[PDB]
């Protein structure tokens, strides 16, 4: 066992690319693009360039945190939920997926079930704050 | 007004013994105890406080301990350098009053 | 860094007043509390009072509430102490002790000399 | 029951309006405004008016969290708190609020007193982790 | 004791100082630049700093909250963590901490340890969730 760079286990299967989840997540906002970059300075060819560059590095991270609000999964790398697993969006059993598929070779498979898959995670942390108001 | 009463009020020592003060507590104290070692024609020096911790530049065989109201001071292989006489003081009421005295023989 | 340094001997007759400055130097005077105490000769250290040289706020010990006083002076980093009403057994040796910390000290880290005062 | 669209149940009471929180929350960030744009094409006069739109939606959607954060509320919909209630900012009883008002009026309401609200929901949860520190 | 302003306590002990985290908390994406600013006015001199300015104002919140996420500690004051502290980063007691040191002094003593500190935070905070997966 050794640990990997960015995207280092992308070819592994789940099992083993799951150890590696925080080698991805700590690069997700932080880069060289913030620097003091070394005829307005900030309106040259690559003084917007930069600039259209961070605010780019910084909506891709706020697009994953919104949903992670959203589904009560805030501050953590893995996060349980309380929705049953539907088999129509996959069928295979834990051998199939953990054992046999990588994270890309998945996310293709239900491709076409993420948006429901979303809305439904979604409903589901709704329903527990609703429950929790009239239970206390 | 707690006054600090220890004793033995000395004891006779040579080189490599279980040296032990006590100094005893007329009301509740707690861990806010101090040590101070004062050598003839020099001011108190300060070896131990809050009744565990050592000051600096302290010998480690020094050592300290108790709650409430008993506390000791130990010296597990007394050198030639641990003479003159040791106080004990409170820190927690108005007055922070001392005790006695102890005098090692050495 | 930091040293208390007191001023020297004094012989002063029964009934008058002393004054004892403790000067400070070579560090913050103003983070650390100032201490007082008098080893009577041939006995144990007593305490008397402790000032804060930050805002001034002094404690005092009763049987010397109405005849001691601490000020201290913040520019020249200095430390004071009289007394009035010298009575016979006040022969004793005064230390000026600071603070182990900035805040519950619950100790004292460095001492003066001292000053033996005879009356 | 049916569902609604954004701000469709504006108009009605708050119990039959709490019922519907995701749908407004659901669309704070993420717009139209992050597409690709079908003489530099990001200076041109809509090129900047793009470039800003994208700034104001993040400042937006950072405005609300940064209070969330506060009150120790991040990744919930509806949050429980220990600030208890203030007859001073109403008095209303339940069937006064949560049956014959709208959220509009009852914010317009106690306006005079968010602001206030505000501070003591952050000085709450800092007190519950001062009370956690120094109790385990 | 009396509140204080922004940054009003930086010359006190922690022990003091830490009562005060809500008041440099609360500024820390809030300000006047969000303002209405009162020859394209979006391209002055002026109009152009104003701009670099928001986001610079986005990137310094987002940078911390980045942090506390990893770590599990979104929407806390004061978090506890589950990371034994190491006696070779600094080996004071209590009292000689909270007691004695100010916040600038002591991250001053810790800084060649910072970043050591910050991936182990988030490497436990990663077995948590790993424990937790298998576990339930
Ligand atoms: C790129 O792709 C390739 C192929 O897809 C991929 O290679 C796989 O890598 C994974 C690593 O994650 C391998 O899985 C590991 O395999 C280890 C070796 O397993 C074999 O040997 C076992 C006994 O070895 C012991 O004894 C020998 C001396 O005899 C000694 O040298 C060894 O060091 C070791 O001490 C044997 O038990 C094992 O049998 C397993 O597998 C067979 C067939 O799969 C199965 O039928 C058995 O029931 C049993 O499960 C096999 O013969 C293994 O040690 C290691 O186990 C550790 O991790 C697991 C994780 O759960 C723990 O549970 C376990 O307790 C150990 O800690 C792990 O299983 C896998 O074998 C590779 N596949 C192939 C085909 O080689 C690369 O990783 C990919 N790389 C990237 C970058 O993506
Ligand atoms: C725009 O504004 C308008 C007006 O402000 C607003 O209209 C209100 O809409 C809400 C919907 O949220 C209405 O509230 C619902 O009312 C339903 C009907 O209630 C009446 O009928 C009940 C009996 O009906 C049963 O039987 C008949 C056959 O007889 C059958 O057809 C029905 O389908 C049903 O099976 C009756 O019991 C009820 O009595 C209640 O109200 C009176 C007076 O208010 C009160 O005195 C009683 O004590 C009792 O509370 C009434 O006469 C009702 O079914 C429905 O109940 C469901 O939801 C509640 C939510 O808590 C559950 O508790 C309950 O178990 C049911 O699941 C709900 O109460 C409200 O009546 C409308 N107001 C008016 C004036 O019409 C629009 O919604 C607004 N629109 C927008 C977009 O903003
Ligand atoms: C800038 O720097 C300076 C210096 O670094 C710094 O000044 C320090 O400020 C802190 C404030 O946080 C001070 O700490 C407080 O001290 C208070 C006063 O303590 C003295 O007096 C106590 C008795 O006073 C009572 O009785 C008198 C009448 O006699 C009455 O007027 C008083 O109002 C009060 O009712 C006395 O017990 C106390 O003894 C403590 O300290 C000594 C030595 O430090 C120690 O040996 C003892 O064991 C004991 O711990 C001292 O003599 C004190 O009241 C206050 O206590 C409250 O807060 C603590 C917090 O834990 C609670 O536990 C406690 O129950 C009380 O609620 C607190 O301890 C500190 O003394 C200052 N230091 C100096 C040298 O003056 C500034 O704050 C800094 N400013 C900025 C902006 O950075
Ligand atoms: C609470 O904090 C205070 C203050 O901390 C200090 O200030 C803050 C703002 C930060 O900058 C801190 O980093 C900083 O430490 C603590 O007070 C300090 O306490 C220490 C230990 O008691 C004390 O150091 C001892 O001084 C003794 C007397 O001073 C003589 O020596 C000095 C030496 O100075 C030379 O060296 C320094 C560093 O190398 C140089 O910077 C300097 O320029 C000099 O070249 C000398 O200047 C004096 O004139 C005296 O001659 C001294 O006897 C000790 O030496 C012994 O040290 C160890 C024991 O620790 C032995 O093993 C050695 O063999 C030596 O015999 C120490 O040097 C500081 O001076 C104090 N500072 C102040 C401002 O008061 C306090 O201790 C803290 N309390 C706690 C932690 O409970
Ligand atoms: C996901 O959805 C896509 C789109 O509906 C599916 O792709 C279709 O597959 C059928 C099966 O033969 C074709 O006839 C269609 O032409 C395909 N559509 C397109 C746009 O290519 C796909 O099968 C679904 N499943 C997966 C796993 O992707
Ligand atoms: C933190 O790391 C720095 C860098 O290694 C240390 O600074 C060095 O200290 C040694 C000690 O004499 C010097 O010889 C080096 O020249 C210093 N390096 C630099 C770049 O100045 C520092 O001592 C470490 N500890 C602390 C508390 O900062
Ligand atoms: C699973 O999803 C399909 C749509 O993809 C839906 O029709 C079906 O009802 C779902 N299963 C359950 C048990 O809800
Ligand atoms: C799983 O789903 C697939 C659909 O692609 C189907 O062909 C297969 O029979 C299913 N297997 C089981 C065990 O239901
Ligand atoms: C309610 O708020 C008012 C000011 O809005 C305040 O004066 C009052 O003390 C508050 N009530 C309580 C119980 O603190
Ligand atoms: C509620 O507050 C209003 C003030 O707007 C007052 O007129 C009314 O009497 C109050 N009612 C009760 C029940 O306290
Ligand atoms: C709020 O404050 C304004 C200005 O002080 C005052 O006129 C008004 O009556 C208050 N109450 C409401 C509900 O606006
Ligand atoms: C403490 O940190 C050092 C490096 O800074 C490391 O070598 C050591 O193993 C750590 N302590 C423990 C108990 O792991
Ligand atoms: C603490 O660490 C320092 C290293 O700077 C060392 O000099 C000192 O002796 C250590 N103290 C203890 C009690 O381990």
């Amino acid at each position: 066992a050794m640990i990997f760079g960015f995207l280092g286990a992308a070819g592994s299967t789940m099992g083993a690319a799951s150890n590696t989840l925080t080698v991805q997540a700590r690069q997700l906002l932080s880069g060289i693009v913030q620097q003091q970059s070394n005829h307005l300075l900030q309106l040259t060819v690559w003084g917007i360039k930069q600039l259209q560059a961070r605010v780019l590095a910084v909506e891709r991270y706020l697009e994953v945190q919104k949903f992670l609000g959203l589904w009560g999964c805030s501050g953590k790398i893995i996060c349980c939920t309380a929705v049953p697993w539907n088999s129509t969006w996959s069928n295979k059993s834990f051998e199939q997926i953990w054992n046999n598929m990588t994270w890309i070779e998945w996310e293709r498979e239900i491709s076409n079930y993420t948006s429901q898959i979303y809305d439904i995670l979604t409903e589901s942390q709704f329903q527990q704050d609703i429950n929790e108001v009239d239970l206390l | 007004a707690i006054y600090l009463t220890q004793s033995p009020s000395s004891l006779s020592a040579s080189v490599g013994e279980r040296v032990t003060i006590t100094c005893r507590a007329s009301q509740d104290i707690g861990d806010t105890l101090a040590w101070y070692q004062q050598q003839p024609g020099r001011p108190p020096f300060l070896v131990v406080y809050r009744a565990s911790t050592l000051n600096y530049g302290v010998p480690s065989r020094f050592s300290g301990g108790g709650s409430g109201t008993r506390f000791t001071l130990t010296i597990s292989s007394l050198q030639p350098a641990d003479s003159g006489t040791y106080f004990c003081q409170q820190f927690k009421t108005f007055p922070f009053t001392f005790g006695p005295g102890t005098k090692v023989e050495v | 860094q930091s040293y208390l340094v007191q001023s020297g001997p004094e012989v002063k007759k029964p009934g008058t007043a002393v004054k004892v400055s403790c000067q400070a130097s070579r560090y913050p005077f103003t983070f650390f509390g100032i201490s007082w105490v008098r080893q009577a000769p041939g006995k144990g250290p007593q305490w008397m009072g402790w000032i804060s040289p930050y805002n001034g706020h002094a404690i005092y010990l009763d049987e010397l509430k109405d005849r001691l006083t601490l000020t201290t002076d913040t520019d020249t980093t200095t430390a004071y102490m009289e007394l009035r009403n010298l009575r016979s057994a006040d022969t004793a040796v005064y230390f000026c002790a600071r603070d182990h910390t900035r805040q519950d000290s619950r100790g004292y880290d460095f001492w003066g000399q001292g000053t033996l005062v005879t009356v």
